[PDB]
């Protein structure tokens, strides 16, 4: 793992003592080489897992998150490049350093073994995100957005820390797989119910539950494109990783202390897919899409079945890639029109006839067009919840319909009408952003061809 | 014979 | 598609448009030309029977009743010419109606062909940055200071001046 | 290739008429061949016996 | 069992070929409509054969071509069930799409 | 006779507002048209204007988005039927679905406990 | 760039406010009518006719053509559902009250008549079909070692 | 037709299509013979027939499939066989109709016995 | 190519249903100023009544002829 | 099967043709500028009929707002030319 | 009321301008500047693919157990099987 972290740490000097003309190039190339080297983790020839130290470890669930994290970096580098172009060399080096720090901390917290290290890193992920969102946003509500994000997270995270201490005291360690080989059943008492609540709310907030989803749309709409991408792809996954790791000891409480969250997820799914029909901001639309998709992940972790966890992992990675792609697609226009309003610009696919394809495929994925991992996840979540109770299929179908509606709405109100001929400032498509979209898509094709790397722990 | 207006497509 | 409605339609215009719609729906109902001519002559007789009348109140009443008769006897699937609203070709070539400014982004190796074309496009601009300032004054100076205003436009009264606000009525794409 | 005509019946090539006539004649030849050799399929080949024309000996019914 | 399966997969290879020339640079130097129509024509001529062999033997086949995944006692793979319905509908639809392309 | 509806509106023909010749009608129409024409002249002094590198803005669209997005809470006031609509929409369906799922799960579990169920070939979940 | 004096605000409780609101939204203080004060965020935003964009004139060369809506015109709070790819309020020769009745009647009568034909079916005067080996007990699943309840099929 | 005779006239003295063999079989038949089967289970199973199809005429159906698989390139050479199968199916239909009429006559007997 | 237009001195109401419509509009006391336009059809290559037999029994002549030919050939070949 | 393009002299021929076929007033004497009310004394109803005949002749509609202003064959030809984009 | 004279002049000017825009949108010659079949198609679009497909089948789809599972061939009385040199006997006397 250290062969992955040390070079990521060295990307910093490179960034600062690189000349003002080659820093972007060099750091991007080496970030790509890091993404390449990270594939050592995929050499899993046995059911035994990796353990490089007492402090690090890798699993079939942490490896894909780690590789997606190491892959998204150069894409964010490329995407944060047109803006902050006039900004000073020092400022853009600061930006690059923020990105690299996020990379390193996310890799660490995915490769961690101890819940408290996981905690300090899952809570150190705030500084760079807050700084990016507040120092490089364009509106005046980015400050309130950072407040919301930061404090939702911390209010959810404190009781988690307290529960971790309670455990570290009852048991003598917070180490994973020891917390597994020594776990006991519980007494189904109110103290342990509150322990459950504490352990869970942090992650149920970091991946937006229906009722506490009021930090994601803000952060997205007010944040730059790299912040949007990382928030949509990985910061929404820290909660899933944490719950998949902490739910092993809370048995057998989640059999009955999970109903409220299953209900909230299955309902907010509909109640956000519907907002995706009547929202005017493209970015907020995609945010509510992310919410409606993470609801499935939540409801699937809650029921604790192998198919459920498999679908959760598949959909996690797939939604990461697809949301990053959609955000970058909307950014391509924003850079040209400086307005997130969707119905303003229309009739594209005439001057941008190719980007209308990327727009289309990112939509084919979000609406779960087979063969695709979005669907290979949704289907198995649906089957697991149908075994749970057969009446979930109703809400699942409603959500499917609304998704197929608002995806094509987003397509047609931007690319499939007639042009706003009064738009003189439609600079043709950059090779850079076409490459962004291609780098987002192709890995989805490859993971659809080899979805054995994406099932997870159970499979 | 006439001229058909079109975008660049070179980029 | 070339003018703007007036602040209010006059009784004459109302009656004329009612006559036109009534005849179009008569065509829709009667598929054969002989029948169409027969009943069109009948309808025009019905109309002319009240052309030399002047009582405005009774006229408006006859019109309010004829419009109801029309709504009650109208064909619900009338004939619409293809390229017109409701027709099977309305807004069909808007996909190929690309504007003119889309050529300012072309690449030298694209306008390298059609060079004789782009030379004209150039001097068509020279004919625009010069003909702009005087198109404003002609509007400023021809303004009604009594508040009243409508969607009309004047021509140019000189040798060399051009109609104000022409670039978009000129330069627009073919229909094809 | 052709010359447009106005308010008149246009000039008619020979191919577009001979081919249609050929197709129609072939369809009718087929109909006739069939209706000749397999008439049953549209008329019938197995009568429908009259109920109650049987005898109580068959379908035995004692008195 | 070599001619049947080969003839079944050859039509797919053929139908795919045009879309491969659709990503290449030959479109601007080919008559794509005529080429695609000829591809459809030969696909129909190929699909005609399985039809004969079935009408003769009345034998149906199952053809598993590629292993996609193995999900804990649940495999998923590319599987073609060549039966009366499939082999006849293929010929009909190809014979029709030929006319339609022209 | 045509009975209008909020989804099949009344046409302009049958609207007695039309055919009205009162000055309080025709003057208002003329003023509306004057406003419309002033706005169209303003917009066309920007469309065809050369030396324009950027696009045209829409203050009306901006107002509309700002109203539908950010001018909501500053004017929100708790009231009866408001608290009630909120509480119902928020909680009612959750309770309904909770009881649905709970009844189903309990029934299934008691069946399985009694062994009165058929789970043939179920080896995945 | 805009300003708090160009953007919307709260419910007008004076004509000193209605005047500025209508002159801002670019309507006249008579046709301008704000939404009722039910504490719902509307504020001073125009309340306009619930007509769609099909009703408007197709022959006019608008500015926003797909929306059929001019440049500075005040926009309907519910445009996203009247954008002409959606809800259509344009009138109809037949009237709601009678069209709904006709459709409901057609459907319900056809359903009732399905049930009538189910109560009184149609068939042909024949006996059930006969399959020799105990209705094909063995082939039809059966069990080889056991024996079936034998059944007979007679002549005539 | 039976439709009217049942749904409007006496509905209790007209048979029911699902209860045709109800009465005893030999109430008017002495030594009522059985319906024979001249096709063997193996002869019918090795031919890959269908369970709606391996009825009392599967032997002629076997001959048909045989004379079809043979002489194949020239279809239309399976008419003399097709006729035989159609005829046996028609005779089976006749037997069914006669069972129906039998049961109706027995209903007449029951209504005339009181 | 240069298009031509035939003389308007030939499109006449005489001998068409336009004439009967004129009889009726005279019985009622009226005139039709447009009938000569619609009268470009109803005369010439467009003249004559087409029948459902006319369209259905097309080809039937040679169809039946070849049918009888093949029938005779079949009787010959036995 | 693509139909041939239009020409100004062709539109002139066709319009004057329809107007010659017209009977109510036109005594077969129609110069390009034979105004309907001044030069021929027609009614707005006759003008409606004339525009509808032009439409049935050429295959498209004339909006009523713009047809209420056509009183000369030359104006008709000019409107149709502006609509069909002729004389490239 | 027809076109006022100002409207008529406006339209005439826009007309003489559009009939020039279109004459200009026309283009000269010499621009745009620029710098057996059945059998060959058969070969290069059927044979080569057919060779690849036969290879794939024969050596990656029939070497595996249950990849090509044919149904069983209809057999009738008198059809003498060849994998065992066997002959099944005919049926019973047909009543008629
Ligand atoms: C004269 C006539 C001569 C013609 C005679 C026939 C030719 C015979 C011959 O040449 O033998 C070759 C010779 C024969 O050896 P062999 O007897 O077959 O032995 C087998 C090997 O040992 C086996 O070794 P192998 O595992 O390395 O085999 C190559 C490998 C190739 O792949 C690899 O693993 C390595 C290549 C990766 C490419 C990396 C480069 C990327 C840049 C481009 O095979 C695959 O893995 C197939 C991958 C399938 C890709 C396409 C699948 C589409 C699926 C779509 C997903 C959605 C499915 C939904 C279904 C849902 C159902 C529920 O060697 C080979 O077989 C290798 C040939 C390489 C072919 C590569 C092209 C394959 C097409 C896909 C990849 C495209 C690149
Ligand atoms: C279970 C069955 C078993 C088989 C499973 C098969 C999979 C399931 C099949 C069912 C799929 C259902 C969905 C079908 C509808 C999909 C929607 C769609 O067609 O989008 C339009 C899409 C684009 O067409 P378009 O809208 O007309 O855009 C043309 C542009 O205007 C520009 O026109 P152009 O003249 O420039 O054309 C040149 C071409 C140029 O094309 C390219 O440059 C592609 C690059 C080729 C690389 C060659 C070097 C090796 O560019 C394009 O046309 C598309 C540009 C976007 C690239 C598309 C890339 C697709 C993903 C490729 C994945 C790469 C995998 C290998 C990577 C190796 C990495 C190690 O259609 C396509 O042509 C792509 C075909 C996709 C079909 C895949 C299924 C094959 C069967
Ligand atoms: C010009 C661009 C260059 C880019 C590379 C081009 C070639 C393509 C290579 C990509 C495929 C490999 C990607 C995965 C690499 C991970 C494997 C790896 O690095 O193994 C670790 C190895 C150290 O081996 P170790 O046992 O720890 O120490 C013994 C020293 N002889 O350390 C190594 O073997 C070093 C591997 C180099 C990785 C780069
Ligand atoms: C806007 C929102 C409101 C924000 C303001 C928040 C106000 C804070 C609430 C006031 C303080 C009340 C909580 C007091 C904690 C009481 C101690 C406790 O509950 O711990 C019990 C349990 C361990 O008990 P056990 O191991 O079984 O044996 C005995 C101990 N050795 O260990 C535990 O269960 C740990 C419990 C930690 C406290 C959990 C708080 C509730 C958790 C769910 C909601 C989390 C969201 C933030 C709080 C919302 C308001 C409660
Ligand atoms: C014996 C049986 C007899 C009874 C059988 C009953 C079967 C169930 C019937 C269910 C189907 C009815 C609901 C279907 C909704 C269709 C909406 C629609 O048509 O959208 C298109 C519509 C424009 O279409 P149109 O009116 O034709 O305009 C043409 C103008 N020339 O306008 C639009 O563009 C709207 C675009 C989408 C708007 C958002 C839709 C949100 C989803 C709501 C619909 C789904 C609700 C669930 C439907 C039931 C299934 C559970
Ligand atoms: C496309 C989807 C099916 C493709 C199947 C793979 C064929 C291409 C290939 O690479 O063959 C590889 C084959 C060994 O493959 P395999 O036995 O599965 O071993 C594990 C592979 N990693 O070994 C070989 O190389 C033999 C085949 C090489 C020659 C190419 C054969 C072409 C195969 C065409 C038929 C595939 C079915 C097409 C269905 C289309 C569906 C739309």
């Amino acid at each position: 793992m250290l062969k992955i972290i040390l070079p990521s740490l060295m990307l910093l000097p490179l960034t600062w003592l690189s000349s003002p003309k080659k820093t972007w190039t060099n750091v991007t190339s080496y970030s790509f080489l890091i993404s390449l080297t990270s594939l050592t983790l995929l050499w899993q020839t046995d059911e035994n897992y990796k353990n490089f130290s007492n402090m690090f470890s890798s699993d079939p669930l942490s490896t894909p998150l780690i590789i997606l994290t190491a892959w998204l970096l150069p894409l964010m580098l490329m995407a944060s490049q047109n803006h902050l172009k006039k900004d000073n060399n020092v400022l853009q080096k600061l930006y690059i350093s923020m990105l690299i720090s996020l990379q390193i901390l996310l890799i660490m917290t995915f490769s961690a073994t101890e819940l408290i290290m996981f905690y300090i890193l899952f809570e150190a992920t705030l500084i760079p995100t807050l700084i990016i969102i507040t120092r490089w946003g364009n509106q005046t509500e980015r400050l309130n957005a950072g407040i919301y994000f930061l404090f939702y997270t911390l209010i959810g995270s404190i009781p988690l820390l307290i529960a971790l201490i309670l455990i570290q005291n009852h048991v003598g360690t917070l180490n994973l797989m020891i917390l597994s080989f020594t776990t006991h059943t519980l007494d189904a008492s109110w103290s342990n119910n509150l322990l459950w609540l504490a352990c869970m709310m942090a992650f149920l907030i970091k991946m937006p539950l229906y009722g506490v989803h009021l930090w994601l749309p803000k952060a997205h709409v007010e944040a730059p494109i790299a912040g949007s991408m990382i928030l949509a792809a990985i910061l929404l996954k820290l909660g899933s990783y944490g719950m998949i790791r902490i739910s092993i000891i809370l048995d057998p409480l989640t059999k009955y202390m999970a109903y409220p969250f299953i209900l909230l997820s299955l309902w907010g799914m509909i109640m956000t897919s519907s907002i995706c029909l009547r929202q005017t901001d493209l970015k907020s639309l995609i945010a509510y899409s992310s919410v409606s998709h993470m609801a499935l992940v939540i409801a699937s972790i809650m029921i604790q079945t192998p198919w459920s966890f498999m679908g959760a992992t598949m959909l996690m990675i797939a939604h990461g890639l697809t949301s990053s792609l959609l955000f970058c697609l909307a950014n391509s226009n924003y850079e040209r029109i400086h307005s997130r309003t969707m119905i303003m610009a229309r009739g594209l696919q005439m001057v941008f006839p190719l980007m209308a394809t990327w727009w289309l495929m990112a939509s084919l994925a979000n609406l779960a067009l087979p063969p695709s991992i979005n669907l290979m996840g949704e289907l198995f979540i649906t089957m697991s919840l149908f075994s749970w109770s057969n009446f979930t299929i109703i809400l699942m179908g409603i959500n499917i319909i609304i998704t197929g509606m608002y995806s094509m709405y987003m397509i047609i109100t931007t690319q499939r009408g007639k042009l706003t001929n009064h738009m003189i400032n439609l600079q043709p498509s950059h090779t850079r952003e076409l490459t962004l979209m291609a780098l987002h898509m192709i890995p989805l094709i490859l993971l659809t061809t080899s979805p054995k790397l994406i099932t997870g722990l159970t499979m | 014979r006439l001229f058909v207006v079109k975008p660049s497509l070179y980029y | 598609a070339f003018c703007a409605p007036p602040a209010y339609l006059t009784h004459q215009q109302k009656v004329l448009r009612l006559y036109k719609r009534a005849l179009r729906h008569l065509e829709s109902w009667c598929i054969h030309r002989d029948k169409y001519r027969y009943f069109a002559c009948l309808m025009r007789a019905r109309f002319e029977e009240h052309k030399n009348e002047k009582d405005m109140m009774r006229a408006t009443q006859l019109l309010r009743e004829a419009e109801e008769e029309f709504w009650q006897n109208q064909h619900p699937q009338p004939y619409i010419f293809p390229d017109s609203p409701g027709g099977t070709s309305f807004e069909r070539y808007e996909c190929y109606k690309v504007p003119e400014w889309c050529l300012d982004y072309w690449h030298p190796s694209e306008k390298a062909m059609y060079p004789d074309y782009f030379s004209k496009r150039e001097q068509w601009k020279k004919l625009r940055m010069e003909s702009w300032d005087r198109e404003v004054k002609q509007l400023q100076e021809e303004t009604s200071p009594d508040g009243i205003m409508t969607e009309a436009l004047p021509p140019a009264r000189r040798e060399g001046d051009l109609p104000p606000l022409w670039w978009h009525i000129v330069t627009r794409p073919r229909e094809r | 290739h052709i010359q447009p005509r106005y308010r008149e019946f246009p000039q008619l090539t020979r191919s577009q008429v001979i081919q249609g006539e050929f197709l129609s004649s072939l369809m009718w030849f087929w109909i006739l061949w069939r209706f000749w050799h397999d008439s049953d399929a549209v008329l019938g080949h197995f009568s429908y016996p009259d109920p109650s024309q049987w005898t109580d000996e068959e379908l035995g019914i004692p008195p | 069992m070599n001619i049947f399966t080969t003839s079944i997969l050859l039509i797919f290879i053929l139908l795919l070929s045009p879309i491969l020339i659709s990503m290449s640079n030959l479109i601007k130097h080919i008559n794509f409509p005529l080429y695609t129509t000829t591809s459809i024509k030969f696909s129909f001529i190929i699909s005609l054969l399985p039809l004969l062999m079935f009408f003769h033997n009345n034998m149906e086949y199952m053809i598993t071509t590629w292993h996609w995944v193995t999900m804990n006692s649940m495999e998923l793979k590319m599987s073609f069930k060549t039966d009366f319905f499939s082999i006849l509908f293929t010929s009909v639809a190809l014979f029709v799409t030929w006319s339609i392309m022209q | 006779k045509y009975k209008p509806a909020p989804l099949a509106t009344l046409p302009s023909t049958l609207d007695p507002a039309e055919y009205d010749v009162s000055p309080e009608t025709r003057r208002a129409q003329v003023e509306r048209l004057s406003i419309r024409a002033r706005l169209k002249r303003e917009y066309l002094l920007q469309y065809n204007d050369p030396k324009r590198v950027s696009h045209i803005e829409d203050p009306a669209l901006i107002r509309w988005t700002y109203a539908r997005s950010a001018n909501i809470y500053p004017n929100f006031r708790p009231t009866p039927k408001n608290s009630l609509l909120g509480a119902v929409a928020g909680f009612g369906p959750l309770i309904f679905w909770y009881y649905v799922f709970k009844t189903d799960r309990d029934r299934k579990e008691r069946l399985i406990q009694e062994g009165k169920l058929d789970r043939k070939f179920n080896i995945s979940y | 760039h805009m300003t708090k004096d160009m953007l919307p605000g709260s419910y007008p409780r004076t004509p000193e406010e209605r005047a500025a609101a209508a002159k801002k939204y670019n309507m006249r203080v008579e046709d301008y009518e704000p939404y009722p004060d039910d504490g719902m965020g509307y504020g001073d935003y125009p309340m306009l006719p619930n007509r769609s964009q099909h009703e408007r004139d197709p022959w006019y060369q608008w500015d926003h053509s797909e929306l059929r809506m001019n440049w500075g015109e005040p926009i309907h709070w519910d445009l996203d559902m009247y954008i002409r790819n959606r809800v259509d309020t344009s009138p109809t020769p037949v009237s709601w009250d009678v069209m709904c009745k006709h459709l409901f009647g057609f459907v319900a009568f056809m359903v009732f008549m399905f049930w009538v034909g189910h109560v009184f079916p149609s068939y042909q005067p024949v006996g059930p079909k006969q399959y020799p080996y105990n209705n094909l007990y063995l082939e039809r699943g059966g069990d080889p070692t056991k024996e079936p309840e034998p059944v007979v099929h007679y002549d005539i | 037709a039976h439709l009217t005779r049942r749904y409007l006239w006496d509905a209790s003295v007209e048979p029911d299509p699902e209860k045709i063999p109800s009465f005893p079989p030999d109430l008017g038949f002495p030594e009522r013979k059985e319906r024979v089967m001249v096709a063997t289970q193996q002869e019918m199973m090795d031919a890959q027939l269908t369970l709606q199809q391996r009825d009392y005429c599967a032997h002629y159906l076997i001959r048909l499939l045989k004379c079809k698989r043979d002489s194949f390139p020239n279809f239309l050479a399976c008419k003399h066989e097709q006729h035989d199968w159609d005829y046996c199916e028609h005779l089976d239909y006749v037997k069914r109709m006669k069972e129906f009429e039998r049961e109706r006559r027995l209903l007449q007997r029951k209504k005339r016995r009181a | 190519g240069k298009m031509e237009l035939p003389d308007y001195r030939q499109w006449k109401i005489e001998g068409t249903p336009l004439e009967t419509v004129q009889k009726k509009l005279a019985a009622r006391g009226l005139r039709d100023p447009w009938a000569r336009n619609e009268a470009w059809r109803y005369m010439g290559g467009f003249a004559g009544n087409i029948t459902f037999p006319s369209v259905i029994l097309k080809g039937f002549k040679w169809g039946f002829a070849a049918f009888v030919v093949a029938l005779g050939a079949e009787y010959f070949l036995d | 099967s693509d139909a041939p393009p239009l020409t100004l002299d062709g539109i002139k021929d066709r319009v004057l043709y329809v107007l010659k076929l017209y009977d109510k007033i036109d005594p077969e004497k129609l110069s390009v500028n034979s105004h309907f009310m001044k030069d021929l004394g027609l009614d707005s109803l006759d003008q409606v009929e004339i525009i509808m005949a032009m439409e049935d002749e050429f295959g498209f509609e004339i909006p009523d707002i713009d047809a209420e202003k056509l009183m000369c064959p030359q104006e008709i030809v000019d409107y149709i030319a502006d609509k069909k984009d002729v004389y490239e | 009321s027809g076109y006022t004279p100002d409207e008529k002049l406006r339209l005439q000017q826009l007309r003489e301008l559009r009939r020039r825009w279109l004459k200009d949108q026309e283009l000269s010659p010499r621009e745009p500047v620029l710098p057996y079949r059945s059998s060959l198609f058969a070969v290069s679009h059927v044979l080569i693919p057919m060779w690849f497909v036969h290879y794939y089948v024969k050596y990656h789809m029939a070497t595996k157990p249950y990849t090509i599972v044919s149904s069983k061939p209809r057999i009738f009385p008198g059809d003498t099987i060849l994998e065992t040199g066997e002959v099944i006997p005919p049926m019973r006397d047909f009543p008629d």
